[PDB]
């Protein structure tokens, strides 16, 4: 369209600026942009200002740039020149600049400053195909807008189920009373939650001390208005934090189910994220069902195969058979580096000097690889070199066969590198292992917009919580984008999703804390992973491409008994008997009676399935039962149960669960996913195996980098782990008025890089993604030897957590990526009336502009429960009464309404209608039981009339169906979920006794106690959670004395009473992450299997409309041709849709 | 309707009587507690359940009239609505129990048989609502 438009010199100039050199120009400066703004951050702290003051005038100098670009866009096409979209941001960032520094000349505040961050984005403007490849992202998005609201709307729905029972909670969290000791009630009148702490008290004083609050110094979260519910709902969403907010609610009144609540809705919002990445895995699918060298290679192999005293070397290139034989050779070499890599690190702290001679060993292997480089020198010469590798490789030789110099010890540290040259083996896997790094070249782009979207995010938060930052009173504060870096490393944390919470804490504390304005800060981290994540799911969507692109590349009357279907029978009662025997001992108690019986019975059991494996033994089994599964799991299950209580500890009455597990078996169902799974830990087992190595190599490396390190004081103020020594000062809060000593130092850091075991234990911590910052942030604080300190001291070091965090970003999201496709070829392998005035009422509802009229009301409605505020006083409240009472009639009208209708019918037929009815009982009984109020369940109560609000979800259509297919996929997974609970029921048990008796407390064990077995079922749901267990491991090395009140076990106390057994733990996370594995793919075959497909047809065809079309079909009769005219208006009308 | 929906209920449906005989009980039962307002608001509440709760048995034998003789959603409808109410009265009856355990804390004195018998009732006819209803959709 273009405007005012002139000939003259201006298409002269734009003809100039159709050249190419401009834009060069445009784009270096927006690196200056970048580059000066990044150092702009540094610093801020208010006033003070240095070396930016000058900046200062520059950005100035980047705004007539790019006006006069604005002067060239007047040349451009105007209104036409509006259409582009990168056109359209840039013109954009100009009027954000013009009435910036416009606005600025006037003030001769801060805003301006924020809006100064959009120039990054202009970056992207001037590259070509990041174009596409944000087009690309914003056509991810859609597919997806039904599951965001349901998030939204279970944030919704849980809200205002929290803003009830957590309302009715409301007026708890606010407030509490206490006096003395800490050690005032939970739970039981007169309780509140407490502030974490490492000791809690909360100087109010209120007597001594107060005793509960959690809506500002534990930050917001509290339920009060609907607003805060709101947030405290996203946290839990997050599964990150959550379980203190169980812990508080539970802390005062109280353990009745505000489990069932936490638990559904960390159930439900696991149910869906993985939905979300059915999804994805289903935008995947749609693109790749379509979409479904030799010649270089023989040119370099014959060129080689023409190329065909020193001569005698020339022989010996070769020559000969021993060569092979040397290879075996070869793997001792190696070997002996294999130890001495970890045995030149071990021990640490100038402890055990095991390199005692080990050096003329590693001078004795450099010598033999120089010595066949050298031959292979021989070989062809120059040719030998023409392949990188072997010089490579002749290179690290030479680089072993070097000196002990020089000061830089991490080169030393290279001859851990050195050992890279023993993964040569493992043939083919190498090639595989090809196929995964090609695919790097592909979602690198993306990687680099992720890099920029943290550039961004990071710039910007840096000018605004930094761009604040300062809060007096009383570290760690951790980062706080105090500088560049500590944002980048800042930004990273959050984008993991660890522990963001307390970052996000400090950020609304930064503002003065909660009010109208502040609270407003809150949406940035919202606006960040829950998009920063989303690109990152985004990114799985690149792999899941790449990755299927590699895809796309008088005996016999005993026989007569045992084989007997009546005694099958008899053993049908029997493991119903043993089922509620066994269910009868799962209280810890049930022993301290007579469980004697129980024990024959499971005892008939074991005998009748060692009698079954007897069986089955004489019938050609043996060799074919050391080949099957079954018959050896049935003489394993003789030969187990058999193990001694002496010598290797054992229990028999544990195995007493796992004779009707044969059972399960008979279930087909489970068999599928199960040869699915034992066919997809063959599939990536070599993945498995380089992640190992990984573990392996940055073992190497941290060890030989900080194994003096860790070993803290307390608190940098000693330095010296030898020379800390006696009592030490804390001083509470921060006033120089309440100090307490302390019997302080050292500290071993929980986590010593002292041994190459040890390192595979801390580094699996960070793999978890859980608890890690706390040990990157004291590895920052590493010097030397026996120090910590201070503050930002080498933050190179800082550089290493990420990068290996990186890879784990890599292999990790391969590996789920892996299950998924044979899934997908699994899927393949798996597609292998009315009368009188009755007459005039049905007609005047069955219109259904009363539909709009009731949703009308019913979102009236939802706004009213939106009123719920808890500050002060009443008035609103008996308001509200009235409110809720002219709901209830309304609805309970509209109920006589249709009631007025089929009746017969109108009471069923169409089942939500029940359902509806069953609203207005609990909410004309809710009524009556508020005019009785002149009563807690009334809360229980007051529920059903929040669960109106599924009524608005009966409206939405196209988007409950998606839910019905989620109830159609429920069903057949869930012979999975037994398993889930029989892998908590068993180890929960397992536990029950062993890790029993450690004393409630105060630390990672107490609110949290292990005591009971439904508390002990959360400790090990913590776990499935990633919720901070690592602490709880280190409380249970060793633990503390009994339960403190039981048996104890005599003098004896001094926190004796635990003891090692980190591989409980340990192993029970591992299977609880392939049994969720398992999970994924259980809930993928009986949905998206199908669903995604459903996703594919509801995109583009018409098989969900057809059963509209059917509803149309539902007004007419059965023929005969009559019916055929009289439907043929409505199916002329249809076909045109 | 179905033959099973009527062998299934038949199993129900004498623990919807025994719970309902139960609750009777449970009442009727001097011996609420031993003794060594909101008292009387959950005996109110206990009122309005079992009125429910009859009333529900008024709807059950009213759809095994109506499946006697009419089709079946009709009878069907009478059921959901039976299983619906005994239900509400059942939670209700939790209510009132756990009023009267409050109550009972507000309080020498023990806790009597009779409590803990309505509480297994009103368990009894919770499930079992629950699987009648469930009936209803299948
Ligand atoms: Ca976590």
């Amino acid at each position: 369209f273009c405007l005012t438009l002139q000939n003259p010199l201006r298409k002269a100039c734009i003809s100039i600026v159709e050249w190419k050199p401009f834009e060069t120009i445009i784009l270096l400066t927006i690196f200056a942009n970048c580059v000066a703004l990044a150092v702009y951050l540094p610093m801020p702290e208010d006033d003070n200002n240095s070396l930016n003051l000058g900046l200062e005038k520059l950005e100035y100098f980047f705004l007539t740039v790019f006006s006069i670009e604005a002067a060239m866009k007047i040349i451009a096409y105007g209104f036409l020149f509006h259409q582009d979209a990168y056109l359209r941001s840039g013109w954009n960032v100009l009027d954000f600049i013009i009435v910036f520094l416009g606005v600025f000349t006037a003030i001769l505040v801060k805003a301006l400053r924020a809006f100064r961050v959009l120039r990054p984005l202009r970056l992207v403007s001037g590259v070509p195909s990041l174009q596409v490849v944000l087009n690309s992202i914003f056509k991810a998005m859609l597919p997806l807008f039904h599951i965001a609201l349901l998030v939204l709307f279970m944030v919704i729905i849980y809200a205002i189920i929290g803003l009830e029972l957590f309302k009715g909670k409301m007026h708890k969290t606010c407030y509490y009373i206490g006096t003395d000791i800490v050690a005032t009630v939970e739970n039981e009148k007169p309780s509140p939650c407490a502030r974490t702490g490492s000791g809690r008290p909360c100087t109010i004083n209120g007597s001594e001390c107060r005793g509960g609050w959690p809506g500002p110094n534990h930050g917001i979260t509290h339920f009060d208005n609907f607003g805060f519910s709101m947030l405290t709902v996203y946290q839990c969403i997050t599964m990150e934090g959550w379980t203190d907010v169980l812990y508080w609610v539970n802390d005062a009144i109280g353990n009745e189910w505000p489990w069932i609540y936490f638990v559904t809705l960390i159930l439900l919002g696991s149910f869906f994220i993985l939905n979300l990445v059915l999804g994805v895995l289903s935008g995947e699918f749609t693109k790749e069902r379509e979409k479904a060298q030799q010649l270089e290679e023989d040119l370099r192999g014959y060129m080689s195969w023409i190329t065909q005293c020193h001569d005698l070397v020339k022989s010996r290139v070769f020559y000969w058979l021993v060569i092979l034989i040397v290879a075996l050779n070869t793997l001792s070499i190696a070997s002996e580096h294999h130890n001495q890599p970890l045995w030149l690190t071990h021990l640490q702290d100038i402890a055990n000097r095991v390199l005692l001679s080990l050096f003329t060993i590693e001078m004795l292997l450099k010598m033999y690889g120089l010595g066949l480089r050298q031959y292979f020198m021989s070989i062809f010469n120059r040719f030998d070199c023409f392949v990188v590798c072997s010089g490579i490789l002749e290179l690290l030789l030479v680089e072993s066969g070097a000196m002990t110099p020089l000061g830089i010890s991490v080169l030393r540290c290279i001859r851990l590198l050195r050992l890279f040259k023993i993964t040569k083996y493992w043939t083919s896997l190498s090639n595989l292992v090809a196929s995964l790094l090609n695919s790097i070249r592909s979602i690198a782009s993306l990687l680099l917009l992720l890099f920029l979207f943290i550039i961004i995010f990071a710039l910007l938060g840096m000018q605004l919580f930094g761009g604040r930052y300062d809060f007096e009173d009383t570290e760690v504060r951790r980062s706080n984008f105090d500088n560049f870096p500590q944002a980048l490393i800042s930004v990273f944390q959050v984008l993991t999703g660890e522990d963001w919470n307390s970052v996000m804490y400090n950020g609304i504390m930064a503002y003065g804390g909660p009010s109208y304005p502040g609270v407003l800060v809150c949406i940035y981290f919202i606006i960040l992973f829950v998009c920063g994540n989303y690109i990152l799911l985004n990114v799985f969507l690149a792999i899941a491409v790449d990755n299927l692109a590699e895809a796309e590349s008088a005996t016999w009357f005993t026989n007569f008994i045992l084989l007997f279907i009546l005694l099958s029978s008899a053993a049908l009662a029997a493991e119903d008997p043993i089922r509620a025997e066994s269910v009868r001992n799962q209280i810890l108690g049930y022993f301290d009676i007579a469980f004697t019986s129980v024990f024959t019975v499971e005892i008939v059991l074991k005998m009748t399935t060692y009698g079954a494996f007897l069986h089955k033994g004489s019938f050609c089994r043996n060799y074919f039962n050391i080949l099957d599964l079954l018959v050896v799991a049935v003489s394993l299950i003789s030969m187990g149960l058999e193990s001694s209580t002496i010598s290797v500890v054992k229990i028999l009455r544990v195995l007493r669960v796992l004779r009707p597990l044969r059972a399960i078996n008979r279930a087909k169902g489970l068999k599928h996913v199960v040869q699915c799974v034992f066919v997809a830990i063959r599939t990536i087992g070599n993945i498995v195996l380089v992640t190992t190595l990984l573990q392996f190599m940055f073992a190497c490396i941290g060890v030989q980098l900080f194994k003096g390190k860790f070993f803290s004081c307390n608190d940098l103020s000693k330095m010296t782990e030898e020379e800390c020594r006696g009592y030490y000062y804390v001083y509470k809060d921060g006033d120089p008025t309440q100090m307490e000593l302390r019997p302080r130092q050292w500290i071993h850091n929980d986590f010593h890089f002292d041994n190459v075991l040890s390192a595979m234990m801390s580094l699996f911590t960070v793999s978890t993604f859980e608890g890690w910052p706390q040990l990157l942030y004291r590895a920052i604080d590493s010097n030397e030897e026996d120090m910590g300190p201070v503050y930002n001291n080498r933050v190179e070091m800082a550089i290493f957590f990420i990068i290996y965090i990186i890879l784990i970003a890599f292999f990790m999201m391969n590996i789920f990526v892996g299950f998924v496709i044979v899934t997908f070829q699994e899927q393949g392998e798996t597609e292998y009336p009315k009368n009188p005035y009755q007459y005039q009422v049905w007609y005047v509802v069955t219109s259904s502009y009363f539909e709009y009229l009731m949703f009308a009301l019913i979102m009236l409605n939802t706004i009213c429960l939106g009123m719920q505020h808890y500050h002060q006083s009443e008035e609103m409240n008996h308001i509200s009464d009235i409110l809720n009472v002219a709901f209830t009639i309304i609805f309970t009208l509209e109920m006589i309404l249709k009631l007025l209708a089929f009746k017969a019918r109108g009471y069923f037929g169409d089942p939500w209608n029940v359902f509806d009815f069953l609203i207005v009982i609990g909410s004309i009984i809710d009524v009556i039981l508020s005019e009785i109020d002149t009563r807690i369940s009334s809360a229980f109560f007051r529920l059903f009339r929040v669960m109106r609000l599924i009524k608005l979800l009966s409206r939405a259509e196209g988007v409950r169906t998606l839910l019905w297919t989620f109830i159609k996929s429920f069903q057949a997974l869930p012979y999975v979920a037994l398993l889930i609970v029989m892998l908590f029921f068993i180890y929960a048990v397992i536990g029950m006794q062993m890790f029993g008796k450690i004393a409630l407390v105060d630390g990672t064990n107490r609110n949290n106690n292990f005591q009971t077995f439904p508390q002990a079922v959360l400790l090990l749901f913590r776990c499935a959670t990633g919720e901070a267990w690592q602490e709880i491991l280190l409380a249970c090395s060793y633990g503390k004395l009994c339960d403190p009140e039981s048996d104890y076990a005599p003098g004896e106390e001094y926190t004796c009473g635990t003891n090692f057994a980190y591989y409980y733990f340990i192993s029970f996370y591992m299977l609880c992450a392939f049994l969720i594995i398992n999970l994924f793919v259980a809930v993928i075959m009986d949905n998206f299997d199908y669903l995604t497909r459903d996703w594919s047809i509801l995109g583009x065809x018409x098989x969900x409309x057809x059963x509209x079309x059917x509803x149309x079909x539902x007004x007419x009769x059965x023929x005969x041709x009559x019916x055929x005219x009289x439907x043929x208006x409505x199916x002329x009308x249809x076909x045109x849709x | 309707m179905s033959p099973t929906e009527a062998p299934k209920v038949r199993v129900t449906l004498f623990c919807i009587l025994v719970g309902i005989v139960l609750a009777m009980t449970a009442v009727v039962s001097d011996h609420w507690a031993v003794l060594s307002e909101f008292t009387t608001q959950k005996e109110y509440s206990i009122s309005a359940a079992a009125i429910s709760v009859f009333s529900l048995g008024f709807l059950i034998m009213g759809t095994i009239c109506a499946l006697m003789a009419f089709r079946k959603k009709r009878d069907y409808l009478l059921r959901p609505a039976s299983m619906f109410y005994v239900f509400a009265g059942l939670c209700l009856f939790v209510s009132l129990e756990v009023m009267r355990q409050s109550v009972k804390r507000m309080i020498y004195y023990y806790s009597w048989s009779f409590a803990c018998a309505c509480a297994a009732f009103v368990l009894l006819f919770l499930g079992g609502i629950s699987l009648l209803l469930f009936s209803l959709p299948r």
